[PDB]
């Protein structure tokens, strides 16, 4: 650029959203074994 | 000032109700400030 540097950084901006509600994290019944989500979320589809 | 102060005040607030975060997902502060415990040790 003229006496510098010119930067274009190519983002992301998600534009369109939607309202669900997700847990903190599945487990077993007794509480034997729990998973986790590992970069993304858990929804039910409303029937569990 | 460009900005009034209820406008800069506003961006504040803003601001304060973003902090929970974690794991965007709304979380309560009790469950917010235990998961960033959980990171230290």
């Amino acid at each position: 650029a003229p006496n510098g540097f010119y930067f274009v950084h190519v983002g992301y901006h998600p534009t369109d959203y939607v309202n669900q509600t997700s847990a903190y994290g599945l487990c077993d019944s007794s509480n034997t074994k729990c998973i986790a989500a590992k970069n993304g979320y858990f929804i039910k589809n409303g029937s569990d | 000032p460009l900005y009034d102060s209820n406008m800069e005040a506003m961006y504040t607030a803003s601001l304060t109700g973003s902090i929970a975060g974690a794991l965007a997902a709304s979380l309560p502060f009790a469950q917010s400030i235990y998961y960033r415990m959980n990171g230290i040790g």
